[PDB]
RNA sequence: UGCUUGGACUACAUAUGGUUGAGGGUUGUA
RNA sequence: UGAUCAAAGUAUCACGAGU
RNA sequence: AAUGAGAGCCUUGGAGGACUGAAGUGGAGAAGGGUUUCGUGUGAACAGUGGUUGAUCACGAGUUAGUCGGUCCUAAGUUCAAGGCGAAAGCGAAAAUUUUCAAGUAAAACAUAAUUUUGAACGAAAGGGAAUACGGUUCCAAUUCCGUAACCUGUUGAGUAUCCGUUUGUUAUUAAAUAUGGGCCUCGUGCUCAUCCUGGCAACAGGAACGACCAUAAAGAAGCCGUCGAGAGAUAUCGGAAGAGUUUUCUUUUCUGUUUUAUAGCCGUACUACCAUGGAAGUCUUUCGCAGAGAGAUAUGGUAGAUGGGCUAGAAGAGCAUGACAUAUACUGUUGUGUCGAUAUUUUCUCCUCGGACCUUGAAAAUUUAUGGUGGGGACACGCAAACUUCUCAACAGGCCGUACCAAUAUCCGCAGCUGGUCUCCAAGGUGAAGAGUCUCUAGUCGAUAGAAUAAUGUAGGUAAGGGAAGUCGGCAAAUUAGAUCCGUAACUUCGGGAUAAGGAUUGGCUCUGAAGAUUGAGAUAGUCGCGAUUAUCAAUUAACAAUCAAUUCAGAACUGGCACGGACUUGGGGAAUCCGACU
RNA sequence: UGGAAGACCGAAACAGUUCUGACGUGCAAAUCGAUUGUCAGAAUUGAGUAUAGGGGCGAAAGACCAAUCGAACCAUCUAGU
């Protein structure tokens, strides 16, 4: 999913795009990662904090479909 | 071979159809000489070869 | 060790191909592979690349030469002779 | 033992476009993949001393790459050898400069006859 | 040769001495590890006596 | 398969604005980067090419044209050279001595490169191994290591044959004897050890 | 325009007709 | 051990159009 | 054991003896085969035997690709349009001449204006080469289906120097201002300049920042052997999550299990090359191997290939592995844990920097890019902009043909399921020099019609007192000998050899000892806070300094057994002459 | 130290020395065992490809050219005599 976004601000810019019909969210006890599917880079932000991760779930724009992998 | 040219594959494919034992109700025809399919090409008995 | 007094380099050919032929080889295989003074870099960094071609490792000036020797005996005489005829025609 | 290795390509032979590096495949299955020849550095070709800043790629991968990676920004980026480019500016300067000295000498000699 | 390399940076022996020693690594007379420093220190010592 | 190395020499094309590079036959003292000047009005410098009127007699030349413009038929291989012996003023001819010691008269318009062609003496190294004789030949053509036709059989060669051991007729054979009777000493004026002072008068 | 599918055409030698042409072959107007 | 293409220049006529 | 009419094999589990012995009777493919693959039914014929079963016989199913090959490209080479020649066909022909037979313009004026001469094509499934990975899934298929994540090409949309001189804002400062200039006028937004990028001394750095056109260079692009440098996977071995096995005895033991993708971001060495500083002599630096240095070394400080590895995104306590839980259970769901080191061996390959050898000097073409130059266009700063953009993301499309298995003592070619022949890829443990032979593990076999007898004669394998070639055509066959280390070593000689000459010694096991490497650390003193923590200094110390870690090599000494000691296996009988061809 | 050589011992590999062995109505129209030559190069070899019959090719035996070579094979002249 080749391109890494370290920085929260850039991940969110990609959230409001013409593309990115689909998002996956996974809350993992290893590393909680927020995945956004643009068909050939899917981009991923790894929020390591977990506290920040609970709040970052919404700021995701509502018109975008989210898979809530538990 | 093992990956067969398309011309070859079509000729062999027709040959596979020939290798069928004659429908047994055709054998019952009036002046029916056909007892069997007798051109049955069994690959290690009659090749196609050359 | 001066391992072999007589043969030097021709010990590769050892027992094969008769002693008189092997003496001839010793001179030629010394002159080839030998570092010659490049007239165009003044450094002794010229080594035989292939049969008639000597490349200077530094400056990369590649000079055409005799097959085993940078200067063949004919060549030296050749070059002096043309040069001398050049002087008389001009003035 | 461990896990032996199978040719994915029908090109069985150890030929130059068929070279195989051993890869632990995620299912632990340990299967061969086919490796392209490692690209040789484009040469500085008036003295073949391997171009800095200019990418080695199998040639038909330099239009699948950005124009800036194939390039050193100054005059004779690929063609000439950097160190040899100082030499070749100097050479041209001198041939032109001392020709003018020759030309000025001839002009003066004509008048003063 | 690597022993001499380390010593060059520390500064114990002069560059001059190291060269002679480096050429004597190749060509046997420094047979073990043990031979090399005994020679270095004798060389140093003989120079200390002259000085 | 040429013992003599060649020089790639690149020029201006005076007709179209392009570099055209031509392969000249490298004379000894031809170092890469020497300016070579190909011309009527040329200084006698190794490897300049000059028409034969311009070079004073006793100058040695390489790559000499027998007809002007036939692009340098002669003296192409290692250390061969022709010498300009002088001139015949009537019908503008320069006379040369060919590397056969044969003397031939050529037009003075004929261009030739002042030179002795590099990697000469290619001959000096005896060989030692017939692996190197094989290796020489496999570059050049299928010049077979020469099976003796005596060793053969009479169908295969007219010389082979034998319970004993012979050619059986003079291997000396005419020019007029017509192919394939030209197995041998094809019109030998004299056969048997050349005694003496070889060099043509 | 992009991308994609179907049909019909696109050999050569040669005659005639068609028109474009052409050569210090050669003629003429200037 | 290097580069040459777009005739620049000069001269005579065109010296029209638009404002 | 099961089944059937019948069962040593063939049907098959469990079990049990073994086999090939990872240079395979294995696991893949080409060349080849052509339905042979696979399920089901299963009888006669076939499997020189049986045969319920099969490569048989009957009935069905199965080979999905933009990224792998074909395709495309050229090679050796070929098909052929020519002027011709031939009886024609055709040219055991490469003929190759044929107004400009030629390639051609995002170009216009006066032969439009530059250049440019076999047209054409085929020809390698191993050469060159646009681009795919992992897991799951079939009875039989997968780099191909599916899922999931990429990558290329064509094309299509958005973005990617610019917001300044000036200034809205602010009294100014200041800020937007990528960076703007100069002068006038009391002043000015009045006159008014540029704008096809920037930084770095350089080595050169980067996300884009004029393809219209010429030339030039590089890539593509190349043998063999030797070694070095660095990696991957296998291998050796310790600890620690687990399971298994042994457990009379002893064993934290033995086996097994511990995994990480294309692709992208960042990091980026050994090595090399280059640059700046600087000027080396007292040769220095340095490789295993000797290459470089006033063509600037060493050193010091840098730069560059992404060469090789690292870490992340890939990765849903993923997938996957291991052991459990739930449900008899399947399916499916759930629970952890998936980890720490060491080493060079390569019983392998890849890649870097090199060299040896040569009267060998180790493809071509498609194809791709680079740089210099000549147009033009974009040339407004209240700044709009743009930009085949050989950019960054996203949209669409990608055709055509192949893909089963076999690749051999059963799918090939030999009338055959024939000891034959038939090119390669893949790499475990131990012994050891060996990819040797031999044993073993994994994988695959156990079918070569069998049983009882095991006669002669055989074949294939051995042994034989004493004598020892008497044998015979002839030491043929057979045996001796063999490895290693040490000692010793002639005739003759082209001085290289002869040579492993000859002739001798010795080899196990156990138990010690020595030698042979890597890396930092100590020691001494002082100040501060409570031996602990924080800070400062110095060179000697130094042949293991000492300490520790590594991993085996080569030597020496005892003890020891019934001469047992290359114990299997591996594996020259020797010398003296002569004839003949120099030799391989 | 290094690592040369159409070097040597000998594997893979190729060949076939001697047993004038097995077999010789065989497994085989040339195999099998033992033994053995050579094995870094005039090496081994696949695919593509050239050379075709009174011709080719030949490290040369009259060898080979699809089990065939002192002139292939096939048909025809040819029910030749």
């Amino acid at each position: 999913m080749p391109r890494e976004i370290k920085e929260v601000k850039d991940f969110l810019n990609k959230a409001r795009r013409s593309d990115a019909r689909a998002v996956k969210i996974k809350k993992n006890p290893t590393n909680t990662k927020f995945k956004i599917r643009c068909s050939r880079f899917l981009y991923t932000l790894v929020v390591q904090d977990k506290e920040k991760a609970d709040k970052i779930k919404q700021s995701l724009p509502p018109g975008l479909q989210v898979k809530e992998v538990k | 071979a093992a990956h067969k040219s398309f011309r070859i594959k079509q000729k062999l494919a027709k040959k596979l159809k020939q290798n069928r034992s004659v429908p047994q109700w055709v054998r019952l025809r009036t002046g029916n000489t056909i007892r069997y399919n007798a051109k049955r090409r069994h690959w290690r008995r009659t090749k196609l070869k050359l | 060790a001066k391992r072999t007094k007589k043969v030097g380099i021709v010990g590769k050919y050892g027992t094969r191909y008769g002693a008189s032929l092997r003496k001839m080889v010793k001179k030629m295989e010394i002159t080839q592979h030998s570092k010659y003074t490049c007239s165009f870099c003044g450094k002794d960094s010229m080594k035989r690349a292939v049969v008639g071609i000597w490349s200077c490792k530094r400056c990369k000036r590649t000079v055409a030469g005799g097959a085993w020797v940078y200067s063949t005996t004919a060549a030296a005489s050749v070059r002096s002779a043309v040069r001398r005829l050049r002087e008389t025609k001009e003035q | 033992m461990v896990q032996r290795l199978t040719l994915r390509r029908r090109l069985s032979y150890n030929t130059r476009s068929n070279k195989r590096r051993i890869v632990r495949t995620p299912g632990g299955r340990l299967v061969y993949q086919y490796v392209k020849k490692n690209p040789t550095v484009p040469r500085c070709g008036q003295c073949k001393e391997k171009l800095h800043g200019i990418t080695p790629s199998r040639p038909s991968e330099r239009p699948r790459m950005s124009k800036r990676l194939k390039t050193v920004s100054r005059t004779y980026g690929g063609v000439l050898c950097h160190s040899c480019l100082r030499e070749r500016i100097v050479r041209a300067f001198l041939i032109e400069e001392q020709k003018i000295v020759k030309a000025l000498k001839s002009q003066r000699e004509a008048l003063v006859k | 040769r690597r022993l001499l390399k380390k010593y060059r940076d520390s500064k114990k022996i002069d560059r001059h001495l190291y060269h002679d020693l480096y050429m004597k690594c190749k060509g046997n007379v420094f047979k073990n590890k043990r031979v090399l420093m005994e020679y270095i220190h004798k060389k140093k010592a003989e120079k200390q006596r002259s000085k | 398969g040429r013992g003599a190395p060649l020089a790639v020499v690149h020029f201006r094309d005076p007709y179209r604005y392009k570099i055209r590079k031509e392969l000249f036959i490298a004379p000894e003292g031809m170092h890469t980067g020497q300016f070579v000047y190909c011309g009527r009005k040329a200084t006698l410098q190794i490897g300049n090419v000059m028409p034969l009127s311009q070079m004073p007699e006793g100058t040695i030349i390489c790559n000499l044209e027998e007809k002007t413009g036939d692009r340098g038929r002669l003296a192409r291989t290692s250390g061969n050279y022709a010498t300009v012996i002088a001139h015949n003023q009537d019908t503008k001819k320069t006379r040369v001595k060919l590397p056969s010691g044969a003397k031939k008269v050529v037009p003075s318009a004929n261009r030739a490169m002042v030179g002795i062609v590099a990697g000469g003496g290619r001959i000096d190294k005896p060989i030692l191994k017939a692996g190197r004789a094989y290796h020489k030949y496999k570059v050049k053509r299928n010049s077979w290591p020469k099976v003796r036709g005596v060793a053969m059989n009479p169908v295969e060669h007219p010389h082979g044959g034998g319970n004993h051991q012979h050619i059986g007729k003079a291997s000396t054979v005419k020019r007029g004897t017509s192919a394939g009777r030209k197995v041998g000493l094809i019109a030998a004026r004299r056969t048997g050890r050349i005694r003496g002072g070889k060099g043509d008068s």
